[PDB]
């Protein structure tokens, strides 16, 4: 389980180091739209939720927004592109605290290249 | 996520007036 590490300024914005062998535990709360970005020039192929009506999905280029829409929405998101495949264990938080506004990636292989 | 008579042909065609419009000084 890759738990995002938050920024030092506000713990609303978090970063995760991408990994083929692990999933991202996302703590989504009610009433917030959360922002996810891809690599530059990454072509989105398909996405598949465990529950299509539990979350709301709209994608623009390399930017992914997901939104809660139903109580007890605990499913997964598998958004796949040409470069790789993402895995998030979407979990609603009940108390509307410890939110996470935007998730960012740190890529080891690209940085090394 | 997001919201939302007429004869005399030759002499009479040489008598057709030439009317040139006047000008105004600018």
């Amino acid at each position: 389980l890759d738990v995002p590490s938050s920024s030092r300024y506000d713990h609303r914005i978090r970063y995760v180091t991408y990994n083929p062998a692990d999933v991202v535990q996302v703590d989504t709360v009610l009433g917030v739209a959360t922002h996810i970005m891809l690599e530059e020039g990454e072509q989105y192929l398909t996405h598949a939720f465990g529950d299509s009506e539990a979350y709301a999905f709209a994608r623009k280029g390399r930017h992914i927004f997901i939104k809660p829409q139903a109580e007890l929405a605990n499913t997964n998101l598998i958004v796949v592109t040409d470069r790789r495949s993402y895995k998030f264990r979407l979990q609603m938080r009940n108390d509307r605290n410890g939110a996470m506004y935007e998730l960012a990636f740190r890529y080891p292989d690209t940085q090394a290249r | 996520l997001t919201a939302g008579g007429g004869g005399g042909g030759e002499l009479a065609e040489k008598l057709q007036p030439m009317r040139l419009s006047g000008s105004s000084a600018g």
